[PDB]
């Protein structure tokens, strides 16, 4: 196909490889400008305009590899490699975006804000097109392959601790606003604080504690929280004062449940 | 059979990972028996081994008493409900480590199998290094009841990580070897002294106690880690 | 016999409450009764020792640490001379003497202390690397900690939690009724500071364990301002947190490497080898 | 359970909602 | 230098400033420059500082007058070919104009920074070090020898920025929740979303792991929107909150690690070194 080699004549060149490699850079850069607070800033309107040339760009590069390689007809292929996945999902997201934005500004804000996300993805462009980079790409992939049997084991084992911490702390996580008040019932009305010099009433809660035992999903967000070692002294305190399901707490009721978190930290 | 066998669990696994706070009503009807049929079959598959391979098989393989003591522990739990009425310890669920034999059809069994074999057979050694890092934590607990056992009682009451009794100190140099917080604890032990002014000689206990605490538990646990873990590589590869 | 009262002791040491003031739990007494026999059979067992070693026994460092623990022992235990409070908390290292009865655990404890003088030189490494952030701070962020919101010629706090406050626009600013003056206790009640070089020192270790870290430098960015204040801080992460922890697992690998490779390991890993061996021929 | 806004003190961990803030209160 | 050529004067000279006495003397100077800098306290009578500026400027003084006598005896040419000598030299400026703008004062008071010159005294130890220097050089130049792999984390840092910037920028922290709503949202101005480099450091800050359960908790659905955002309800903040955040973590972990490693296994050679078997270590000894 003598068309075709046009295409494959602009790709080869250095100076469309190279070329792209700034626009990327610039792109990049241009997403870290835009002000996050206003929308109507002055700053997103001229960065907006910006947005369309390196769609362009993109846009451009996008179709010259769907002439030169065939979609899904040879073993090398467009949708063969996932880095062109990679770019064909970062255009295609722009362009439905675009399309969407005209009809009404007003009416859809939440695809035209979510699409508008997928821009991020440039960064990622670079690994390709740096042969130096993929190299320590690569190696990190290597990294997770060597240690994949040992994670299955982890998350399996912490799987059975989340499990065991559901069968314990299953809706002893409740407490009321006014600790006097053990149960629901009685959690209604308005109650005193007496704080130094001074008087004050506020309503009486019942409320669930942030980091709690409730499913396999709650248990196993808040043991990874008491792994990465942020805030587990709280969640100690509150299992050693959990009395029974649907009741407040009671200060030491169960100082046995501290053996739970030691042979936790021993484990993982 | 073998298949059969691991299917049971991986359903048995499912119904302890459905239980939830407020879950609807046939649902908790639905595992209460559950829990019965699956324990009785898991007893079943007891018997049947017991009987088909003999008694003296069944004990020398350590699967066979792995399985055994998890039917036992279920065993437990089942009685203990209805004598203290209010706790369950779901230990069932300990059954869904049978689920590691996976590994066996693949290429991973080799080098997996020998890590179990070198930590079993250093194991005591390993006891040893834990017993030895206990005697330290014990030691460091000891030391922070004779110089800050009585005087955490504030005018905003007694804090949790306090040195009063035995099981407070220990919970307490614990918080403080992870390094969690470790910096209150230490306001709280300058304060107790007569703060900043006459107690800023004590900060030096903590200072010690996160220094080396941090450091002992990386040459301890890094040193079983990576010794067992070589151990099996080489292991592995003189196989191959 | 000398291991089980060893064991008795750690017991008794375990099972003491203290009270505030001069409050003593009925128990204390019972507890107290038992130190002289204890202290009694360690020293016989102590002379027992010596006269058939003759003073072989401070020759061996573990015969030693049972030695000062019976000095310092009946020095307090005979009369109620001064205080004497601080001879109590050598009973703290009784403990450490099941390590001395037990040669077991010696060989254990060789091998973790054997690893740990290679990180010797990367403690020295490490101080000198707190030593330069501390001078640092103590040039920057001298007193500037003392300085909250008090009402306008009144010398009462503002409100029931200070903060610190500026002058200038780039730091924080005290509200219209109020006024920053000279003098306030600081925060966290004036331990975390930059005024000494011991204080600086101290701040900067609790900085490098990368505890309340930020709340420091939140407090900074309030007193003077957040244009520079993250130079200071953010490198102190990156060279006394990560770099260290990069250095001494660098040297740890080392010291493993090489000992796996000595002939004592050498021929314990041989034996497991052909005993596997031997279990897949016999299977 | 120390209400919002009321003095605390971190190492007590009693604070209804979250932690013991910087400046001292719930 | 060895010239030869000059031996009444010169070689006498030079032979002087390779001398024990000299380097020791310069030791000695460092360590007492080390003492005056850690003697400032607050508070201290107007004697005190007045003290403590006068030995500044003996000690600058004489480290000048050790520049000057170097340059003699080695040359010029020869004074600046060496990187130590070179930071001996930068050093050396940056305290005399430290001085020099102070003294004359009445001026803008930005030039703080000089100061610093004055702690930079302390890294010139490193050079007696036999240890410690190689230990540093070796895996300092295993970092220059590895570029990429920091160019890693970086996009990792970049990404989740971005991310961030988009998703969790529009949450009001203008708001001052006085026993209402939450004061203690750890959203505020300084742990923001507002800008790329607030939102670079609160991506740090959670790094290092600092409540960072609680900015994520912060970060959810039903929060407060801002006054230019151009929403009027409490609809800001998103559930994806979770994943950012656990993710987050994990992967910044795994980066680290693997860094780590790298410069770990670039070294495992000096590592693994023994004394009886040669290494490069005993080839530069040679050299000297
Ligand atoms: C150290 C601080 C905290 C550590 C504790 C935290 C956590 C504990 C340690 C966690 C680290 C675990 C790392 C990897 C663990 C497992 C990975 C794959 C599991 C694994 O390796 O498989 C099993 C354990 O199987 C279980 O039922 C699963 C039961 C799990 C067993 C692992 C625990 C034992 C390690 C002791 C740890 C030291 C204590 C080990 O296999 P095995 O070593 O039991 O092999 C026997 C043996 O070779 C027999 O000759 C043979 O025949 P039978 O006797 O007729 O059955 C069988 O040979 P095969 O191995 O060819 O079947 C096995 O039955
Ligand atoms: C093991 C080896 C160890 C290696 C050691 C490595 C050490 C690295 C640490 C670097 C030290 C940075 C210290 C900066 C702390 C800033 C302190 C501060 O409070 O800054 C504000 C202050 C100006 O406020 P004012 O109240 O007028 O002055 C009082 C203080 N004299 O103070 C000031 O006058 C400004 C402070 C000047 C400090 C930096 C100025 C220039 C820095 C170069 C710019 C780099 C790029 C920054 C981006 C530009 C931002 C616009
Ligand atoms: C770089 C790409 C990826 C890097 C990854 C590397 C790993 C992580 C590195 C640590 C990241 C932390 C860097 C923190 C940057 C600065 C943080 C900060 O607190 O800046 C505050 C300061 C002013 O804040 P702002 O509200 O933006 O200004 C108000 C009016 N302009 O803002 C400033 O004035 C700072 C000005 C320059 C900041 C950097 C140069
Ligand atoms: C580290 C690498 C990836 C390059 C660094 C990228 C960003 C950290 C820089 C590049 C350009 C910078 C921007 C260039 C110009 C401005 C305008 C400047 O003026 C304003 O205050 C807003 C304008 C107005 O008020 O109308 C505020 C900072 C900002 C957004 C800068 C913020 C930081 C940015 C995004
Ligand atoms: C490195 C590892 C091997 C050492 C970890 C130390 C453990 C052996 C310690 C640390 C915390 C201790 C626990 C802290 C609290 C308690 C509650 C307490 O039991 C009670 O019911 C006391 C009642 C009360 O204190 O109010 C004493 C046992 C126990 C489980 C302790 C048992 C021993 C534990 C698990
Ligand atoms: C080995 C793995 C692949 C097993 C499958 C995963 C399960 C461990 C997880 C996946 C999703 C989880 C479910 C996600 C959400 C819910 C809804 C939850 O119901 C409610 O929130 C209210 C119920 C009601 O009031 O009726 C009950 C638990 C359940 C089914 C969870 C049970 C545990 C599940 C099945
Ligand atoms: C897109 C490429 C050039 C990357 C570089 C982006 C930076 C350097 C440029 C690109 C667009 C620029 C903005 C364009 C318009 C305005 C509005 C004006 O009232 C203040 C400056 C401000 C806010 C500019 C600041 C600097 C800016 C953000
Ligand atoms: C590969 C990476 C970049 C993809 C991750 C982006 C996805 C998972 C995240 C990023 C931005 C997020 C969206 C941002 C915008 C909105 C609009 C809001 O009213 C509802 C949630 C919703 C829809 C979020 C849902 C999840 C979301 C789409
Ligand atoms: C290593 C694998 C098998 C993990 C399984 C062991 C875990 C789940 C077991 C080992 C020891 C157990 C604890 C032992 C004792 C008690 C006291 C009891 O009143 C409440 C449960 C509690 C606190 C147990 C919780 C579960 C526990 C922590
Ligand atoms: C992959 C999962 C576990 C998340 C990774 C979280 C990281 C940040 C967590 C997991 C394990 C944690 C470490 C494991 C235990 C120690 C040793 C102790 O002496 C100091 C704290 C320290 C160093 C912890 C700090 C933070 C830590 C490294
Ligand atoms: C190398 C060794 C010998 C010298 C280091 C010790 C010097 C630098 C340190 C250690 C003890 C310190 C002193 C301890 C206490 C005080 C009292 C205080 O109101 C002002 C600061 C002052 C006066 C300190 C100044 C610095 C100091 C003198
Ligand atoms: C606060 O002070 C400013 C001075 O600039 C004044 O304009 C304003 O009215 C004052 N407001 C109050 C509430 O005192
Ligand atoms: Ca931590
Ligand atoms: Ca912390």
């Amino acid at each position: 196909n003598p068309l075709r080699r046009l295409c494959h004549y602009i790709l080869n060149l250095r100076y469309f490889e190279m070329c792209i490699l700034m626009v990327i850079a610039m792109s990049s850069i241009a997403l870290a400008a835009e002000d996050p607070v206003q929308p109507n800033a002055p700053r997103n309107n001229v960065l907006r305009y910006f947005d369309y040339v390196f769609t362009g760009v993109f846009t451009f590069e996008m179709v010259i590899k769907m002439i030169d390689l065939g979609l899904v007809l040879h073993q090398g292929a467009y949708f063969r490699d996932l880095w062109n996945i990679l770019d064909f999902i970062v255009v295609s997201g722009a362009l439905v975006a675009f399309a969407f934005t005209g009809n009404s500004k007003g009416k859809d804000i939440n695809t035209i804000k979510s699409l508008r996300v997928l821009r991020v993805l440039r960064p990622l462009k670079t690994i390709k097109r740096l042969p130096k980079l993929k190299a320590v790409f690569d190696c990190v992939v290597n990294s997770l392959k060597n240690v994949f049997n040992i994670l299955i084991v982890y998350m399996l084992f912490m799987f059975i601790f989340a499990v065991v911490a559901v069968q314990l702390f299953k809706g002893k996580f409740f407490h009321c606003t006014d600790e006097s008040k053990e149960f629901e019932k009685d959690c209604r009305g308005k109650y005193l604080l007496y704080e130094k010099n001074e008087v004050k009433a506020r309503d009486r809660e019942w409320k669930k504690y942030e980091f709690h035992y409730d499913n396999v999903l709650w248990a196993l967000l808040t043991l990874f929280t008491v792994s990465t070692g942020e805030g587990w002294p709280q969640v100690l305190k509150h299992s050693v004062d959990a009395t029974f399901e649907n009741q407040g707490p009671s200060p030491g009721y169960r100082m046995e449940m501290s053996i739970f978190y030691v042979v936790y930290f021993v484990v993982f | 059979f073998y298949w059969t066998v691991l299917s049971l669990v991986a359903l048995n696994t499912l119904c302890v990972a459905i239980v939830h706070y407020n879950q609807p009503e046939w649902l908790s009807d639905f595992l209460y028996y559950a829990e019965f049929i699956f324990l009785g079959l898991f007893m079943s598959e007891m018997f049947i081994k017991m009987y088909g391979l003999g008694t003296r098989p069944y004990f020398h393989s350590s699967f066979n008493c792995f399985d055994c003591g998890v039917i036992i522990g279920s065993i437990f739990e089942v009685i203990w409900a209805v004598i203290k009425p209010g706790t369950s310890f779901g230990i069932s669920v300990l059954r869904a480590l049978r689920l590691l034999r996976i590994f066996k059809v693949t290429k991973y069994w080799a080098s997996l199998r020998n890590l179990v074999v070198s930590l079993l057979n250093s194991m005591k050694s390993i006891i040893s290094l834990l017993f030895l890092l206990f005697l330290f934590i014990v030691v460091f607990a000891l030391l922070g009841m004779q110089l800050f056992g009585g005087q955490f009682n504030f005018d905003e009451g007694t804090p949790p990580t306090n040195f009063d009794t035995f099981p407070a100190a220990i919970m307490t140099v614990f918080q403080i070897l992870t390094g969690e917080d470790w910096n209150e604890v230490m306001y709280d032990g300058i304060k107790s002294q007569g703060g900043v002014q006459g107690g800023m000689v004590f900060s030096i206990y903590f200072i010690v106690l996160t220094l080396f605490g941090n450091y002992t538990l990386l040459n301890v646990f890094l040193a079983i880690a990576v010794d067992n873990l070589a151990n099996a590589q080489e292991l592995t590869k003189d196989e191959q | 016999m000398i291991l089980a009262t060893i064991i008795a002791n750690c017991i008794v040491l375990a099972l003491e409450q203290h009270l505030p003031d001069d409050d003593k739990t009925p128990m204390s007494e019972r507890l107290d009764d038992t130190e002289p026999y204890f202290i009694g059979i360690f020293c016989f067992e102590a002379g027992i020792k010596i006269i058939a070693l003759g003073f072989s026994y401070l020759r061996n460092g573990w015969n030693v640490m049972d030695f000062v623990v019976v000095l310092t022992g009946i020095l307090a235990t005979v009369g109620t001379e001064f205080d004497l409070r601080t001879l109590r908390a050598v009973r703290v290292l009784r403990p450490l003497k099941l390590v001395s009865g037990i040669p077991s655990l010696q060989v254990v404890l060789k091998s973790i202390m054997k690893a740990m003088i290679p990180l010797l030189q990367i403690g020295l490494l490490l101080f000198f690397a707190i030593l330069i952030f501390a001078i640092i701070g103590l040039e920057f962020y001298m007193g500037k900690f003392h300085t909250t919101c008090f009402e306008e010629g009144t010398d009462d706090i503002q409100g029931e939690s200070p903060a610190p406050c500026g002058t200038e626009e780039p730091a924080r600013t005290c509200p219209n009724g109020t006024k920053c003056q000279p003098y306030w206790e600081g925060p966290n009640n004036g331990i975390t500071q930059f005024d000494n070089i011991l204080f600086a020192v101290l701040t900067v270790f609790q900085c490098i364990t990368m505890e309340g870290w930020t709340d420091l430098l939140y407090n900074s960015n309030d007193a003077s301002g957040n244009t520079w204040n993250w130079l200071y801080f953010i490198p102190l992460i990156i060279i006394g947190s990560f770099f260290m922890l990069n250095l001494v697992l660098g040297v740890l690998s080392g010291e493993f490497a090489k000992e796996r490779e000595r002939v004592e390991n050498r021929r314990a890993f041989l034996k497991l080898r052909r005993q596997q061996q031997i279990e897949r021929e016999l299977n | 359970c120390k209400g919002k806004g009321a003095p605390c003190r971190k190492t007590m961990y009693d604070c209804c909602s979250g932690s013991c803030g910087r400046r001292g209160k719930c | 230098h060895m010239p030869q050529n000059k031996q009444s004067f010169q070689y006498r000279m030079w032979q002087f400033v390779v001398s024990p006495p000299f380097e020791y003397t310069i030791m000695a100077m460092i360590a007492l420059n080390t003492i005056v800098l850690m003697m400032k306290f607050y508070g201290a009578s107007v004697a005190y500082e007045n003290a403590l500026r006068v030995f500044n400027i003996v000690f600058t003084s004489l480290f000048s007058l050790e520049c000057v006598l170097k340059v003699m005896a080695f040359g010029i040419l020869n004074y600046f070919r060496d990187a130590w000598n070179i930071f001996d030299f930068v050093t050396v400026l940056g305290s005399i104009t430290d001085i020099l703008v102070t003294e004359f004062g009445n001026n803008f008071i930005n030039l703080s920074f000089l100061r610093l010159f004055r702690a930079a005294r302390l890294i010139k130890l490193l050079r007696q070090g036999y240890t410690i220097r190689i230990l540093l050089w070796t895996f300092v130049q295993s970092f220059k020898a590895l570029p990429y792999v920091c160019l890693l984390i970086a996009m990792l840092f970049f990404i989740y920025a971005i991310i961030g910037m988009q998703v969790f920028g529009n949450i009001g922290i203008d708001v001052e929740d006085e026993d209402s709503d939450e004061d203690e949202f750890q959203i505020t101005e300084h742990n923001n979303f507002r800008t790329f480099f607030q939102a670079l450091m609160l991506l740090f800050r959670s790094a290092t792991g600092e409540a960072w359960h609680n900015i994520m908790l912060s970060c959810l659905s039903g929060k407060p929107c801002d006054k230019n955002s151009g929403i009027l309800t409490r609809e800001c903040g998103n559930e994806f909150a979770y994943f950012y955040f656990v993710s987050f973590i994990f992967l910044c972990s795994f980066l680290m690690l693997n860094l780590f490693v790298a410069v770990i296994m670039d070294n495992f050679e000096y590592l693994t070194r023994d004394s009886s078997i040669l290494g490069p270590h005993h080839l530069d000894e040679y050299v000297r």
